[PDB]
């Protein structure tokens, strides 16, 4: 779909145009949910190896949460960039082709006619 | 505390109320602009509601 | 709606960090506290709904269902703690966790402003109930009951997903507040006919319609008591809420596409009540009574008049409370005698007098004794169907006669007559069972004093 | 893990630690053949590690504190009840035989792991290759059914095929009459219930089924009762053997590395003992299995993994 | 001692514990630094300073 | 098998897949395909029993036929275009031959007859390698040539794959054959949505890879290859029963699990192009996959099948298998639906 | 198979019974030939005679189903003077299902085939009238 | 032959045997009496009573009383000036353009 | 009186070569 956009500068996670965008906050709800995913994976890792789930290996669970937060932050940056590119291309194409996107003649309800179907 | 398990849930309700208030402040784009409730601001206040 | 979601998910660490003997006390206490908290949704206005956010809103239709769900959860916790007495602790916590998760999905379902979010929660409700039925059910055929229930729901609901996505692509939004103002007439064609079928069949299966009801006397029977309570009291009303929300887009094609299901549901309640007259199983009898009452709600929604809508929502709430109480009473009999046969244990009024009084009150509310809200809902639906056509009064009168017949047949068979000679383990009623019965009865009787809070968004 | 592909890449070759004294020796005989003290005196002459004969509670000795567990957690079977009532209705005989075969398989895996990891020889008593003799005797006495023999043959077929036979098999010939005299002299009140037909069947299946099939894949030394007491002659015979038979000769580093990887995973060793073949003797119901498993979990030192048991005195759990 | 055989996890692998904690601290400070320079460049490019 | 030789062979498999992915020349695509197949043959024959050699023979014959068809399509395209750039094709015959060659390599119906036998004859790890990694390269080649693909042919292959996979998996009791028929149905879905939005195809491929990896990793963790041996797991490790229950529920596409997201977005994409009958038919057919998944969950997690006596001997020992990434793919295959808008990173 | 469908749908409905019946019979015979080819490929017969008998049986059954459906639908369109109506195709589909039951010689499969193939033929008629697309071209 | 090894069905436990003062909540008497107190207090004394008090004093639920007061005002105003109390058309016909036919 | 759990016949049905 957007390979022509991602064809002149290939294999780039975040192009230089992405730095003009606001970065996600560290209190992002998606980032917090990804950290919760990391915590859940740490608890499952404790559970499948017959360790005490909430007590054994706090360093392991901390590294799980940290790794999930890191990877999720970069994925969120890429996602926001790509939706920004989508909107930018959409608006540029709308503005460049005014013949195909005419202004709809809006009419008030005193002129329009709607059939009435009684419920009896 | 020896009864923290009895205060897990009410602080959850308080936190949910606080998040509700924060989002209500976030949705304040039409405050004092509606055609039904538009009015001049009484002095010693800045907004109609919080 | 986050002030109710967050304590519900905080119930999970409460049940997973409690002691080995304090899980029931903690979960019941804090669920009752959140149930008390749920009364703040009654800030309803005569013109506008209570719109919280972009994703959540609650008008006067979803509010009684929410209050019913959040009140029903501690009842299921109190009911389900006797047959799980000897269970492993981790399995007990898993059972309570499935109940909590089901309540979370249910309170996210009734408040969903977007229709696809409503669909996602409405089909997320399938997994905890299927797991509860097929794991903690007592019989052999609980697996077959789970298969029937799951596949009826999914076969009904996949075209609903396709049709909802089509509506999203065609209209531009699935937001219910937008669709109230952006709605368009749906003309008569084959495409719109299959649109109506796709949008309606999921909720016709879930309600259930007569002919699609074959999963109900299985899932309602092989489930445990808490599963039966949540299936009869809330899960049948997801279909009613769905038809109330989705009928807005299906006009004016409903006025002739609703004829076959009106004939199915008008004749269906006679068939299910007659089935109730000749039932050897108590739980199956209660399930078929649920089928008949939901057929009444189906007719009320399909004729789409204001009186019918008010009667439909009142009847939904009343039948939820009554069916939950009846299932609890049948479960108490099952714990006493270890059999579901109605003819086995007889004459229990000479042994269990206050339980017999609870049985009498539940039977009286089942046959719509005025001025209970059962009778208010049934009466309003009867008035609206009389306005629809006049021979509907013949059908409704026949249904009322058979309903009184089978309710009093239930009561006379179980409670009256000579007691069974060889059964000698009829223990006196516990305080827990009596408290459960009274917590089912007293809100039902109190709601007759102020019945205006259960009469829907067009009261 | 302690051993893996990374260690084998980094120069851990098992042929380097394999000297000429690293042999696997299995001692066999009848019930009171006196092979026990012969195995002991052989093991303390060439300096090999002695593994005593595996019983019901061998796996209890290997794991945990090493103390024997109750009989409802290990075995669910009684040897004394087999001696008193061999034709019991609950199928104690085949259940005991299957449990003992699994214990012998575990002991063989432990012996092979010690041999391959330390390069030291191991003396065994009645390995898995000489376990079917008791099953055949029990079948010929009518104690067990044909289905038990078929189940045993299936389990043996899928388990013994991936292990190496002993280097030397030592058999001690004691007649059934002398065996009976020894068991009445011993004083065990249940061992006097053994009939002469059972011992005769054991001797017949040792002589006519075991030794002809094991002399091809390994080396068999056979002694009488009185000449078995001279352990110097036996150690001289073992030191003067010409090892040229069996699959131990064509063993390179890769094959022994795969074998060592197999024998150090005990759950992979005992994978095929509990195959879903539903026999009335060994199938346990769901409620009984759940009750026994929940009882077993509550034992001291058994709830979690080995290093993560607080109630038995383990520290630094939060850093482990 | 309780066990007849020393468990492989009888004592914590202090090398692995140190590596885990060091990697986690390094990842957290790297993420904080990256976020700080990202918001700085955003405010520089947009002129929101 | 030597550890070093195994390492070299596995990197040769990944090198062949990389060579297919990164190259702009048709001959290099062909070279990468043969390098991948030649290197993956000894992974199938790790155990050296007659079943593995039979599976390897059938796999070799099928892949060689598909490779010769691919070379035929490439040569026809060179004859009618005079170039070798991996892009849209300049002949309908070359497009048809290449599409059927890639269908034979993917194992979609009616070329599906080799997948369950080959998966049954090989170990669990090699079957995981096959059903997960071997499908990255043909889908990439399909992703490069979509302007030349016939719509009727690819849609026929898709619906045939879905129906045949569901009906085939209805009857199996071995776990590897169930996984093979599940794979066939999922590739039917993936190539169904291919011509409308290939990003949905990439998302479905990623989700199916994660779910299959989780299920196979649980299978080798418990060392179970049949239905009943899997049913014995409740008396050994109940956490694994919970994990296989949630993963098999997510494999059936039940909301709110992460397996609902691919078919949800596929149905969303297909209705934008005014195709309503096919997404309904594919959902109704995927109910069969849900059926045999639910049968597995009945036999494993929601009931307690009778166990045997030696399970106590198995109780006394802990597991020591390297269950690599098992919690991560267990979490990522069940609780990923709230992060559905993450699919924009794949465009 | 593309020209068979066009030559079936080129004839106006309720106009030429013989040509519509012939087109439907040709389509049915082609489908039966495909089914028989796959049957003799995957499930090999005992001899040449058994295989050719199976081929003739399958082809004749499918051709009879097609002929009966086409004749019944065209006759019902002629009588009722309603050419564009899925009820005629429902009647023809039930007639084809009853023919399938007659060929297999069992009543229950015939009744089930009547209901299901009558519904399917009605759906095909609605799709032809409303322009539903099954293999829809990519558009967005 | 004899079937698989399985425990028999356990006898049902009478809760009134060891504890004649049981409320049926738990086998330990202290946990049982505390569960009874919790359910009876937080169910009846808190939720039912204060819930009924809350519902009874709802601040003009769905504007019914306001509608009655406004109807009184409008009826008085229209009756005083001789106006009709209600018209057949909700919207003014002057501001409505009918379709030309 | 207690919960029903599958017998030998249930698993034996489930354990064939084909279903
Ligand atoms: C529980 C069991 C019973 C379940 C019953 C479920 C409902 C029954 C009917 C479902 C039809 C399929 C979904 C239709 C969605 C229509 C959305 C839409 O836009 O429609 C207009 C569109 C119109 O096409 P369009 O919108 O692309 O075109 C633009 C509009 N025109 C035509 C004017 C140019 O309808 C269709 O595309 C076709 C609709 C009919 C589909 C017929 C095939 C399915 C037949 C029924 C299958 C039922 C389940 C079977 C399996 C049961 C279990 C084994
Ligand atoms: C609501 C939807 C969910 C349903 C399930 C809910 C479950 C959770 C339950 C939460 C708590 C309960 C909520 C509902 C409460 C309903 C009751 C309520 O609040 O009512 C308010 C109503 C409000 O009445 P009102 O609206 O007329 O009052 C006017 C309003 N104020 C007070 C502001 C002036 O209360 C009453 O009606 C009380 C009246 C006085 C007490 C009764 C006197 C008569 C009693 C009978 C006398 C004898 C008669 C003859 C008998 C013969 C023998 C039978
Ligand atoms: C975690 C992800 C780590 C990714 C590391 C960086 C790799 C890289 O450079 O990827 C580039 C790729 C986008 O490159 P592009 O050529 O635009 O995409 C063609 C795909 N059709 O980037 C991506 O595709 C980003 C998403 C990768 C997700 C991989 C795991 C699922
Ligand atoms: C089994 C369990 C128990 C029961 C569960 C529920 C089962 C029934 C659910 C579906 C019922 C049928 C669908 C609703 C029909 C309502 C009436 C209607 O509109 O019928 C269509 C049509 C009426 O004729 P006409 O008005 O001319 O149609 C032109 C429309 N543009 O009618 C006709 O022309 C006659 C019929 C023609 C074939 C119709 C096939 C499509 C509908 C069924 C699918
Ligand atoms: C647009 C997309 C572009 C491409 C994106 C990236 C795609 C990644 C695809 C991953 C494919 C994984 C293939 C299978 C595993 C490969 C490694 C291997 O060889 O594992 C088998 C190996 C065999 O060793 P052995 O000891 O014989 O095992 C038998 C059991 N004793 O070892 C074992 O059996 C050890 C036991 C554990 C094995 C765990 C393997 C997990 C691999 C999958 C991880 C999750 C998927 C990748 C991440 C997400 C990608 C989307
Ligand atoms: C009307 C004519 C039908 C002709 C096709 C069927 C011929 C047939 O059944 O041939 C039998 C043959 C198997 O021969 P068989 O006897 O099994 O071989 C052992 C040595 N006698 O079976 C085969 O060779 C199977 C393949 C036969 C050809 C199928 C494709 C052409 C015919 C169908 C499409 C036209
Ligand atoms: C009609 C008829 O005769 O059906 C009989 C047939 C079985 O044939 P048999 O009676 O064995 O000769 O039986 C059949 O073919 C199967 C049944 C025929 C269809 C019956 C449809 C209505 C069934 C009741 C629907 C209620 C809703
Ligand atoms: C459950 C199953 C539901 C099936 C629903 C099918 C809906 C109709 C789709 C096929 C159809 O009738 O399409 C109409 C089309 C004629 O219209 P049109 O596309 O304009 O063709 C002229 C060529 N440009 O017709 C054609 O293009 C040719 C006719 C297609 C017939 C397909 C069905 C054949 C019989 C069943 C197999
Ligand atoms: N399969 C078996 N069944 C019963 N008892 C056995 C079995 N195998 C070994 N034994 C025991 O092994 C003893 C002989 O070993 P030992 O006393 O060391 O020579 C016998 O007295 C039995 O108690």
């Amino acid at each position: 779909m957007m390979t022509g956009r991602q064809a002149r500068a290939p294999l780039q996670f975040l192009p230089d145009e992405a730095r003009s965008l606001p970065p996600p906050k560290l209190t992002d709800p998606r980032l917090a949910y990804i950290g919760f995913l990391g915590y859940c994976s740490g608890l499952i890792d404790n559970a499948i190896r017959r360790r005490p789930v909430l007590s054994a290996g706090l360093h392991r669970q901390f590294l799980y949460i940290t790794s999930f937060v890191f990877v999720g932050y970069y994925l969120l940056k890429r996602q926001d960039y790509m939706y920004a590119v989508r909107d930018h291309d959409m608006f540029s194409y709308i503005k460049s082709h005014p013949e195909d996107f005419p202004e709809k003649d809006k009419k008030t309800y005193r002129e329009v006619f709607e059939e009435f179907h009684p419920v009896r | 505390r020896d009864h923290w398990i009895h205060v897990l849930v009410p602080v959850g309700f308080v936190f949910g109320y606080y998040l509700d208030r924060k989002n209500d402040e976030k949705l304040a784009a039409f405050r004092n602009k509606s055609l039904l409730y538009k009015r001049e601001l009484k002095p010693q206040e800045e907004v109609t509601w919080k | 709606m986050l002030k109710y979601i967050i304590p519900t998910m905080m119930l999970m660490p409460l049940t997973w960090l409690s002691k080995n003997s304090m899980i029931w006390i903690n979960t019941t206490l804090h669920s009752l506290l959140i149930s008390l908290t749920s009364l703040l949704l009654l800030n309803q206005f005569g013109d506008n709904s209570l719109n919280f956010s972009l994703t959540f809103f609650s008008d006067s239709l979803s509010t009684p269902l929410l209050i019913l769900t959040m009140w029903l959860l501690p009842l299921m916790l109190m009911a389900s703690q006797h047959h799980l007495s000897k269970e492993n602790l981790a399995r007990k916590k898993l059972f309570i966790s499935m109940l909590i998760l089901l309540q979370l999905f249910l309170i996210m379902t009734f408040t969903a402003t977007e229709l696809i979010f409503f669909y996602i929660m409405f089909e997320a409700t399938l997994v905890p109930t299927l797991i509860i039925i097929t794991r903690w059910g007592n019989q052999t055929e609980r697996l077959n009951a789970g298969l029937y229930f799951l596949f009826y729901t999914l076969a009904g609901s996949l075209p609903l997903l396709v049709a909802l996505i089509y509506i999203q692509n065609t209209m531009g939004s699935l937001n219910f507040l937008i669709l109230q103002y952006w709605v368009q007439p749906m003309p008569n064609s084959w495409s719109n006919t299959f649109m109506w079928l796709a949008c309606m069949m999921a909720f016709m299966v879930k309600m259930p319609l007569y002919g699609l009801h074959l999963w109900l006397p299985k899932a309602h029977v092989e489930a445990p008591i808490a599963g039966s309570m949540v299936l009869a009291a809330i899960l049948l009303k997801l279909g009613g809420y769905g038809m109330m929300r989705i009928t807005l887009l299906l006009n004016p094609i409903t006025d002739f596409m609703a004829y076959p299901f009106i004939m199915l549901s008008l004749w269906g309640m006679i068939m299910t009540s007659s089935i109730c007259l000749r039932q050897t199983d108590l739980k199956s009898l209660i399930a078929y009574s649920s089928v008949s009452h939901m057929a009444l709600v189906i007719v009320a929604i399909l004729i789409q008049t204001p009186w019918s809508y008010m009667g439909a929502t009142a009847l939904m709430i009343a039948h939820g409370l009554t069916s939950s109480m009846l299932f609890c009473l049948a479960n108490s009999n099952y714990e006493r005698v270890h059999s579901r046969t109605m003819i086995l244990a007889r004459g229990l009024q000479t042994l269990l007098p206050l339980m017999a009084a609870w049985w009498l009150l539940a039977s009286l509310t089942n046959l719509a004794l005025p001025p209970s809200i059962n009778l208010i809902g049934e009466l309003f639906v009867v008035m609206s169907t009389f306005s629809w056509s006049n021979i509907t009064i013949i059908l409704m009168g026949l249904n009322m006669v058979i309903t009184a017949l089978y309710s009093l047949y239930m009561l006379i068979t179980t409670q009256r007559g000579k007691h069974t000679h060889h059964i000698n383990n009829i223990l006196p009623s516990f305080t827990r069972e009596n408290a459960l019965m009274s917590l089912h009865m007293l809100p039902l009787l109190l709601l007759s004093l102020n019945p205006k809070i259960i009469l829907g968004p067009l009261y | 893990l302690q051993y893996g592909p990374l260690a084998y890449i980094l120069g851990e070759k098992t042929t380097k630690k394999m000297t000429e004294n690293s042999k696997l020796i299995t001692v066999d005989g009848n019930i009171c053949s006196g092979k026990s003290k012969l195995a002991k005196e052989v093991a303390e002459k060439l300096g090999l590690k002695h593994f005593p004969e595996a019983g019901i509670h061998y796996a209890d000795s290997t794991t945990g504190d090493g103390k024997p567990l109750p009989v409802r957690f290990s075995g669910n079977c009684s040897l004394e009840k087999f001696y008193d009532d061999p034709k019991s209705n609950d199928g104690n005989s085949y259940r005991l035989q299957a449990w003992l075969y699994a214990s012998r398989l575990l002991q063989y895996a432990d012996a092979l792991e010690h041999l391959l990891s330390t390069g030291q020889g191991v003396v065994l008593e009645r390995s898995i290759y000489s376990d079917f003799v008791f099953l055949e005797a029990m079948y010929r006495q009518g104690f067990i059914r044909k289905q038990c023999v078929d189940h045993y043959n299936q389990v043996k077929k899928v388990t013994v095929c991936e292990y190496l036979p002993p280097h030397v098999v030592i058999y001690v010939d004691v007649p059934v009459s002398e065996v009976q005299s020894r068991i009445q002299k011993k004083g065990n009140p249940h061992e006097m219930k053994i009939t002469s037909a059972y011992l005769q069947d054991i001797e017949n299946v040792y002589k006519g089924t075991f030794l002809p099939e094991m002399s091809e894949k390994c080396e068999v030394l056979q002694y009488s009762a009185w000449e078995a007491e001279d352990a110097e002659k036996v150690v001289e015979d073992i030191q003067y053997l010409k090892y040229d038979k069996g699959p131990w000769l064509d063993q390179d580093d890769r094959k022994l590395h795969n074998l060592r990887m197999l024998v150090q995973d005990k759950l992979e060793v005992l994978n095929y003992t509990s195959i879903p073949v539903f026999l009335p003797e060994v199938t346990i119901g769901a409620h009984q299995s759940d009750r026994v498993f929940q009882e077993f979990t509550e034992l001291p030192g058994r709830k979690y993994r080995a290093g993560y048991n607080e109630d038995v005195g383990d520290k630094w759990i939060w850093l482990k | 001692k309780f066990y007849i055989q020393e468990p492989p996890h009888g004592s914590p692998n202090w090398l692995k514990v140190g590596l885990t904690l060091g990697t986690s601290a390094f990842l957290w400070i790297y993420l904080i630094k990256q976020h700080n320079e990202d918001v700085l460049e955003y405010k520089r490019r947009n002129g929101l300073e | 098998m030597n550890p070093i030789i195994l390492i070299i062979i596995l990197m040769t498999v990944m090198l062949g897949t990389i060579i297919v992915m990164i190259s702009t020349h048709w001959l290099l695509i062909w070279i990468g395909f043969e390098m991948n197949m030649l290197a993956i043959i000894p992974i199938m024959m790790k155990k050296h029993n007659p079943r593995a050699t039979e599976a390897s023979t059938k796999y070799f014959l099928t892949q060689s036929t598909a490779s010769m068809l691919l070379m035929m399509a490439i040569i026809i395209n060179l004859m009618f275009s005079g170039q070798w750039t991996v892009m849209k094709l300049f002949n309908p015959m070359a497009s048809m031959l290449m599409t059927m060659a890639l269908a034979m390599k993917l194992g979609m119906a009616p070329f599906h007859f080799w997948v369950p036998e080959v998966t049954q004859g090989i170990p669990l790890s090699s079957g995981l390698i096959l059903l997960t990694w071997q499908k990255l390269a043909p889908m990439s080649v399909l992703y490069q040539i979509l302007p030349s693909i016939n719509l009727d042919l690819i849609l026929t292959l898709s619906i045939l794959s879905i129906t045949i996979g569901g009906w085939g998996g209805l009857n199996q009791t071995q776990l590897r054959k169930i996984m093979a028929y599940s794979s066939i149905a999922h590739m039917g879905w993936m190539t169904a949505v291919l011509l409308y939005n290939p990003t949905m195809t990439l998302l479905n491929l990623i989700i199916y890879i994660i779910m299959t990896s989780t299920m196979f990793t649980l299978f080798m963790a418990n060392s179970t290859t049949t239905t009943l041996s899997l049913s014995h797991t409740w008396n050994k490790a109940p956490i694994m029963t919970i994990l296989v229950l949630i993963t098999l529920l997510s494999m059936g596409g039940l909301p709110p699990l992460s397996g609902f997201m691919p078919k949800w977005m596929i149905i969303q994409e297909m209705t934008k192009n005014d195709s309503i009958i096919l997404p309904t038919l594919m959902a109704i057919t995927a109910l069969l996959n849900l059926y045999f998944y639910m049968r597995l969950t009945y036999s494993t997690a929601l009931t307690m099948f009778p166990s045997t006596n030696n399970m106590k001997m198995k109780w006394q020992f802990p597991t020591t298998k390297r269950m690599t990434l098992l919690p991560t793919m267990t979490v990522l295959s069940t609780m990923l639906l709230p992060l559905t808008p993450i699919l924009s990173i794949l465009e | 198979a593309k020209t068979l469908l066009h030559q079936y749908w080129d004839i106006p409905e309720g106009t030429e019974c013989h040509r519509k019946t012939y087109a439907a019979t040709s389509i049915g015979g082609a489908s039966g030939l495909v089914v028989s080819a796959y049957s003799v490929a995957l499930k090999t017969p005992t001899s040449f005679l058994e295989g050719v008998a199976r081929t003739g049986r399958y082809t004749f059954t499918a051709a009879a189903i097609g002929a009966i459906f086409g004749l019944t639908s065209c006759i019902s369109a002629q009588v009722r003077e309603k050419p564009d109506d899925p009820l005629n195709y429902l009647i023809g589909g039930c007639a084809g299902g009853l023919t399938l039951g007659a060929r297999t010689r069992s009543y229950g499969i015939g009744a089930a085939a009547c209901a299901y193939m009558g519904l399917t033929a009605a759906l095909v008629k609605m799709g032809q009238l409303e322009g539903w697309k099954v293999f829809a071209e990519p558009k967005v | 032959t004899l079937r698989w090894q399985e425990d028999p069905e356990p006898e049902d436990e009478n809760l009134y045997e060891k504890n004649p003062d049981s409320h049926g909540y738990d086998k330990d008497p202290a946990v049982d009496v505390w569960n009874m107190r919790v359910v009876f207090f937080f169910g009846f004394s808190i939720v039912l009573v204060l819930g009924s008090t809350f519902v009874a004093y709802l601040p003009d639920y769905r504007m019914q009383e306001w509608a009655r007061r406004e109807a009184e005002r409008l009826v008085k105003y229209r009756e005083a000036h001789g106006l009709p109390l209600m018209e057949s058309n909700c919207f003014d016909p002057s501001k409505i353009q009918l379709p030309e036919d | 009186a207690r919960q029903w759990q599958p017998d030998v016949e249930w698993a034996e049905q489930y354990g064939g070569a084909v279903m």
